[PDB]
C-alpha cells in the first residue's frame, strides 16, 4: 500500500562540462523515509552515489529538495564522457518493515562538446 | 519480535590473525544488518552497513557478507586497536534487536 | 564533526521523573531522525525508542512503551527523552544516536543514569 518514487526522464542527454539534472519525484506516506541515488555498475551492482537526507561528510553528486514535498533533483556537476549509464533512484520504508523499493531506472548520454 | 544471536561468545588471538565471527537472526531480514565495535568505557563505531558496505574511515580488513539468517564478519589482518566487543543489529523490524555481542581477546 | 552530547544522567530514586537532553551539532538536525539506545551495566545494547525527524513518527521499545516520552526540538537542535516510572532495571548508560537511514551513524559518548534509594 506504499508507492514506489518515480525517476524522469527517460533519456537525459547533455553535453560534457554541462550540469546534467534528474528529478526523482516521492510521495512519501510517513516522513520515516530515505531516498537513495544509485548508478547501475557492470553487472547490475547497485553503486550509492548520493541520498537525502544528505550524509555531508564524491560531492558532484547533490540532491536538492523542492518546496514541495515530492520532486528531487539529483545533479551532476560537470559531466564527464564516463558518467554515462543507467541511473535510479530508491526509497527505503525504514520504521518499520524496511523495504528498498525502486523506481524506473532512466539512461544519461553525455555527448562530446 | 526477531531475536539476534551471536558466535563466538569470546575469542582469543593475537596480532596478525584472521578472525570470522558470525550472526543469526531468528527470521529473515536479507541485507538489513549492521555491525558494530564497542571499546570498553566508549561509545559504539558503526563498522558495516546493508551487511556488506563499509562505513567511512572503517578500515578495509573489516569486511561483512551475508543474507537472510546468517551473516559473517572477517578482520581480515587483526591490528592492536581492533581488540574489542562487536555487536550485530538488525534493521528490518521495529523492535531494533541487537545480538549478544562477541568479545575479541589479546592473547 | 558530528557531535552528539547527552545530559541529565543523574541518581534518581526509584519511581521518579527525568529528562534526557541530546546537543546536536555537526548536521543538520531537522533533517534525520534519532534514537535512544541504552547499555545496562554488565548487559548488551538495547534499542529505546526513535523519532522521525519532524516529530510525526514515533517508534518506541516493549519495555519503556508507557513510560518514555521521545521528542525533539529542532529550533534548538536538541533531542529529550522523558523519563516516567522510573525502575531499577532502567539503570543504564543511554546513548544519543544519530537515526535516519537502515544504520545508526555516530553515537554520543552516553549519560549515566542510576535508579537507587
Amino acid at each position: 500500500p506504499w508507492n514506489p518514487p518515480t525517476f524522469s526522464p527517460a533519456l537525459l542527454v547533455v553535453t560534457e562540462g554541462d550540469n546534467a539534472t534528474f528529478t526523482c519525484s516521492f510521495s512519501n506516506t510517513s516522513e520515516s523515509f530515505v531516498l537513495n541515488w544509485y548508478r547501475m555498475s557492470p553487472s547490475n551492482q547497485t553503486d550509492k552515489l548520493a541520498a537525502f537526507p544528505e550524509d555531508r561528510s564524491d560531492c558532484r553528486f547533490r540532491v536538492t529538495q523542492l518546496p514541495n514535498g515530492r520532486d528531487f533533483h539529483m545533479s551532476v556537476v560537470r559531466a564527464r564522457r564516463n558518467d554515462s549509464g543507467t541511473y535510479l533512484c530508491g526509497a527505503i520504508s525504514l520504521a518499520p518493515k524496511a523495504q528498498i523499493k525502486e523506481s524506473l531506472r532512466a539512461e544519461l548520454r553525455v555527448t562530446e562538446r | 519480535d526477531i531475536q539476534m544471536t551471536q558466535s563466538p561468545s569470546s575469542l582469543s588471538a593475537s596480532v596478525g590473525d584472521s578472525i570470522t565471527i558470525t550472526c543469526r537472526a531468528s527470521l529473515s531480514i536479507n541485507t538489513f544488518l549492521n555491525w558494530y565495535q564497542q571499546k570498553p568505557g566508549k561509545a559504539p563505531n558503526l563498522l558495516i552497513y546493508a551487511a556488506s558496505s563499509l562505513h567511512g574511515g572503517v578500515p578495509s580488513r573489516f569486511s561483512g557478507s551475508g543474507s537472510g539468517t546468517d551473516f559473517t564478519l572477517t578482520i581480515r589482518t587483526l591490528q592492536p586497536e581492533d581488540f574489542a566487543t562487536y555487536y550485530c543489529q538488525q534493521s528490518s523490524n521495529t523492535p531494533f534487536t541487537f545480538g549478544p555481542g562477541t568479545v575479541v581477546d589479546f592473547r | 564533526e558530528v557531535q552528539l552530547l547527552e545530559s541529565g544522567g543523574v541518581l534518581v530514586q526509584p519511581g521518579g521523573s527525568l529528562r534526557l537532553s541530546c546537543a546536536a551539532s555537526g548536521f543538520t538536525f531537522s533533517n534525520f531522525g534519532m534514537t535512544w539506545v541504552r547499555q545496562a551495566p554488565g548487559k548488551g545494547l538495547e534499542w529505546v525508542s526513535g523519532i522521525s525527524g519532524g516529530g510525526r513518527d514515533t517508534y518506541f521499545a516493549d519495555s519503556v512503551k508507557g513510560r518514555f516520552t521521545i521528542s525533539r526540538d529542532n529550533s534548538k537542535n536538541t533531542l529529550y527523552l522523558q523519563m516516567n516510572s522510573l525502575k531499577g532495571e532502567d539503570t543504564a548508560v543511554y546513548y544519543c544516536v544519530k537515526w535516519g537511514n537502515i544504520y545508526f551513524d555516530y553515537w554520543g559518548q552516553g549519560t549515566l543514569v542510576t535508579v537507587s534509594s
